[PDB]
């Protein structure tokens, strides 16, 4: 089958460029991570439940 | 063509090199938001059979839903009362989408056609066809353009104007079940039945990272607001929170008391409520940065099958096989 | 905006009507999902029933009363995802090819095809969704099984080892003329399958075996009937008297 | 002699309770849930009414004018007391007799079963049921068109203090046949069928899959029908047998049939709502 060579050639430059990332350390991302949850935590009212005034399903 | 392995062993290490710590460790300090009770505020009826999706409107005001009667109805949440009604020729309907200019209405279903509607002129206005399998979802990009996502192991990037397929992206190897655009409308992933996930490029059109962290087949995929991670629900009881920039799964959502599958996952504006639609007949609120249950959201009578949040994040609309719709806050 | 708030309720009432319009016609019908293995008939079963009287629809009714039946070829594949859908029918009719006992299928030597139908058939029969869905099965092509068991060059002892030892039920009504050699083979055909329907019934759906062939203007009827007794058993256990 | 009239408000007690409770728990846990609003569970709702506004109003006052052994109210109020009495009995029974039709209907012919019911038509069918019930009650108790002729009934209805049902021949051939004889043969044909129908079926599936694999139709029927007829049967052949020919039961043999007859509606929660899905309503609440 030259089939099967082309899919075994292009599972092989697919990986090889799916390889090749600057990484960075997990501690970062949940750095970042938890500095927007606490930037942009007043401002949701699921978490916290607004006055029913301003609820427009009241 | 042995060498396969050995790229594979490699990118694991590569991964394996940079766990620095768990976030559990980073997060564990934190005071827990606490139990939440939520009540419903509105029922919607008129649904004749069992619906599967919603997409809530731009305004956070109208929303559409589709079920397998042939129709969509296009409703008022403020008003719990109806404006559009539109027959379809194909009673098997799979999901539906609504415009980010609340101009057009797109739904597809069993048959291999995904058909626009024009609301301000409802008439069908294009047809778009070329697949060779079953839909399973479909987002505007923008008012010109959508991109779907079908059975046979593919996804399109389609144009209105002239209905021809611009880019097509392939690689996967099981059915694609669902996609999600980030808020920046540059990437978008989609979660395969092969237990895996992929983060595509929209303009250059090639696959740049692959995720491999379930078991099972994937059902749902969300995006986090932050448009750096997102997450997935499989069929084995569990939801994944992974990472772009460090290329691994961070966190899983999981208990020992439920073991049905998942059918809907979405996240919340602050993003730290992670909401998921189970086969339990209800819903869970689990806590994103904490993996601790929050509350739950019964009311359902049958399978929940559809789950979305509002742009502004003032409610969260959920759809069952009982043919309701409710508002919950 | 009195007008405003008085104009959305004249459209909220146009809709609510056609609804109730449509519920009533929406209810009168019944729904049908046609499957089968490839090879087997099924087109020609149902071109058949017309002219006597990625999807596919056809519109039938028997004695004012309206059937649709819905038969998925565009997507065929292992995987049956979309399976789902179809726990809301009336029946499913389930058409096999009983001539085709020594054909290995695709120019892969897999297994003898009507082995292959038997494990559709029970991964059908034991799936999550379809706990409560009956079946109605067509054993086609009874020509060609008779002309070739009857020939000896082919025997179904040899693909099924459990033929051996298989003796004619005492219950059996062959047709005028056939010999007992045809009536063997289409009762081991038959209770082959009833075996699997009946091993896990747990009494909510049954199965419905028929034999047909080419020549044939009774299966506009036999489906009639095997929805009528359906409808029947289930209003039956409802109430807690079957 | 103190003992018995101890005994008899302990006994009157218990029945007044589980009659107002079976039928408080069954309306409220068909109104609570929306799975519950079937159709078909509309006659149920109007039998249950009944059987709660019977059990409210007719067993307590007849307790008491029982247990007193002389009425304390006015004569309005006993002719209103005994025109109650017959609405609610003669209420309960067609609602019976409905619900046997509608499963007749439902089993015999499947096909045509969604047209000839609709929710529409079921408000209809009730209405004219209470509007029939009510005909043969109020009408010809209201007007004196029921009185006696005997001079004992006279003697009472001047009293004030002796409230006693005394009929003349018509009235009482009349209203035990539009109460009770009317509806129990139609019930026996419909449930005749009925079973019938069920014995084919079995006898196919026998038939068909006999080889790799009876009473509960019997058992079913049985208590639907026993239960009704050994409830209310003997009071309406003695209530023709007295009129027939005088001087043979004596009242209080009278009163105990009658009561016996009270004693149904406490059954039929237990019959008419035995489904799992009504045992589910009944677990998520009031435990
Ligand atoms: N002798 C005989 N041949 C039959 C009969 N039914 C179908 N055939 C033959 O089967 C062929 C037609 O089958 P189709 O209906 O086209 O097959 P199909 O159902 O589309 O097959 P798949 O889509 O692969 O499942 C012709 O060669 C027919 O002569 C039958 O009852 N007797
Ligand atoms: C005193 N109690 C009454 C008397 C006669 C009567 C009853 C019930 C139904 C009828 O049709 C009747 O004629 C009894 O409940």
């Amino acid at each position: 089958n030259t089939a099967s060579i082309a899919q075994a050639r292009k599972l092989v430059e697919q990986l090889k460029m799916e390889a090749n990332i600057d990484r960075i350390k997990v501690s970062k991302a949940a750095a970042d991570l938890m500095a927007y949850c606490e930037a942009h935590a007043k401002e949701d009212p699921l978490l916290t439940p607004v006055p029913a005034s301003e609820n427009p399903f009241r | 063509r042995q060498e396969a392995e050995q790229l594979k062993n490699q990118i694991r290490d590569a991964r394996k090199a940079c766990a620095d710590a768990t976030l559990s460790q980073i997060t564990n300090n934190i005071d827990p938001v606490g139990r939440i009770q939520m009540r419903t505020r509105r029922t919607l009826r008129g649904h004749l059979a069992k619906i599967y999706a919603m997409h809530w409107g731009t305004d956070s005001r109208l929303l559409v839903s589709a079920s397998q009667d042939g129709k969509l109805i296009i409703w008022d949440s403020y008003t719990t009362n109806k404006v559009h009604a539109i027959p379809l020729r194909s009673s098997w309907v799979m999901t539906c989408a609504y415009a980010p200019s609340g101009n057009y209405v797109a739904c597809g279903g069993l048959d291999n056609i995904c058909s626009i509607y024009n609301l301000k002129t409802v008439r069908v206005s294009r047809e778009l066809a070329g697949h060779t399998g079953y839909l399973s979802c479909c987002r505007f990009l923008d008012d010109n353009q959508i991109v779907t996502s079908s059975g046979d192991t593919t996804c399109a990037l389609w144009d209105i104007e002239t209905g021809q397929q611009t880019t097509t992206f392939t690689g996967h190897t099981g059915d694609v079940m669902s996609l999600s655009l980030a808020p920046d409308t540059r990437l978008f992933v989609s979660g395969a039945c092969d237990a895996s996930a992929k983060l595509w490029d929209v303009r250059e059109g090639m696959c740049r990272q692959t995720f491999t962290g379930h078991e099972s087949d994937i059902n749902a995929i969300c995006f986090f607001p932050n448009g750096n991670a997102f997450a997935t629900g499989s069929d084995d009881a569990t939801c994944r929170l992974f990472d772009l920039r460090a290329d691994q799964e961070l966190m899983t959502y999981s208990h020992d008391n439920i073991i049905c599958g998942i059918t809907s996952v979405s996240f919340s504006k602050s993003g730290r409520l992670l909401l998921a639609g189970y086969d339990d007949f209800n819903c869970n609120v689990w806590d994103a940065l904490k993996a601790d249950r929050a509350g739950v959201l019964a009311g359902h009578d049958n399978r929940v099958s559809c789950l979305g949040v509002t742009d502004d994040g003032m409610a969260v609309a959920t759809g069952s096989w009982d043919s309701f719709l409710k508002i919950w806050n | 905006q009195r007008n405003e708030e008085k104009a959305q309720r004249e459209a909220n009432k146009k809709i609510e009507k056609q609804l109730q319009k449509d519920k009533q016609v929406y209810r009168a019908t019944h729904r049908l999902l046609l499957l089968g293995a490839g090879e087997s008939g099924k087109s020609t079963i149902v071109k058949q029933m017309r002219i006597l009287h990625g999807i596919f629809e056809t519109k039938f009714q028997v004695d004012k009363v309206n059937f649709h039946m819905f038969d998925v070829g565009g997507q065929r594949d292992e995987r049956r995802k979309w399976i789902q859908c179809f726990n809301d029918v009336t029946a499913i009719i389930f058409v096999v090819a009983s001539s085709s006992y020594n054909m290995v299928i695709r120019e892969d030597n897999q297994t003898n095809r009507l082995q292959e139908a038997l494990n559709l058939f029970k991964s059908i029969w034991n799936n999550r969704w379809l706990r409560t869905i009956s079946v109605i099965l067509f054993l086609n092509k009874q020509d060609l099984l008779a002309e070739k068991v009857l020939a000896g060059k082919s025997k179904i002892e040899d693909y099924f080892p459990e033929f051996a030892r298989y003796t004619t039920p005492e219950d059996a009504t062959p047709e005028p003329g056939e010999d007992p050699r045809v009536t063997r083979a289409k009762y081991f055909i038959r209770d082959e399958f009833l075996r699997i329907s009946t091993a896990s019934g747990d009494g909510r759906h049954y199965c419905y075996p028929h034999f047909t062939c080419a020549v044939d203007t009774e299966n506009i009827r036999r489906v009639f009937n095997d929805c009528r007794d359906i409808i029947q058993r289930m209003h039956l256990r409802q109430y807690e008297l079957l | 002699d103190e003992v018995w009239v101890v005994g008899m408000g302990i006994v009157m007690s218990l029945i007044v309770l589980a009659i107002v409770f079976g039928n408080v728990l069954v309306i409220t846990a068909i109104a609570k849930f929306e799975r519950l609003q079937t159709v078909t569970n509309y006659f149920i709702t109007s039998l249950a009414c009944a059987d709660l506004v019977m059990g409210l109003a007719v067993v307590p006052f007849g307790a008491a004018h029982i247990l007193t052994k002389t009425w304390t109210f006015g004569n309005f109020w006993c002719e209103f007391w005994t025109s109650i009495d017959v609405l609610c009995v003669t209420a309960s029974i067609e609602t019976l007799c409905v619900i046997a039709v509608d499963r007749y209907f439902a089993i015999t012919s499947p096909f045509k079963y969604q047209s000839l019911l609709t929710k529409n038509k079921a408000r209809v069918i009730i209405l004219m049921v209470w509007i029939v019930s009510g005909l043969t009650s109020f009408l010809p108790i209201q007007m004196h068109w029921y009185r006696a002729t005997h001079q004992e009934a006279i003697n009472c209805y001047a009293e004030e203090t002796c409230c006693d049902f005394f009929t003349n021949q018509a009235y009482a051939i009349a209203s035990s046949i539009v109460s009770f004889y009317v509806p129990l043969v139609i019930m026996v044909f419909v449930y005749s069928r009925v079973f019938q129908e069920a014995k084919r079926q079995l006898q196919k599936i026998d038939k068909s899959e006999g080889r790799f694999h009876e009473h509960k139709a019997l058992k079913t029927l049985g208590i639907i029908m026993g239960t009704f007829t050994l409830c209310w049967l003997p009071f309406f052949i003695v209530n023709i047998v007295h009129v027939i020919q005088d001087n043979l039961i004596r009242k209080e043999v009278y009163i105990l049939l009658n009561w016996i007859g009270y004693v149904n509606s406490g059954f039929n929660p237990l019959i008419y709502c035995r489904s799992p899905d009504f045992r589910i309503a009944f677990q998520e609440l009031l435990c």
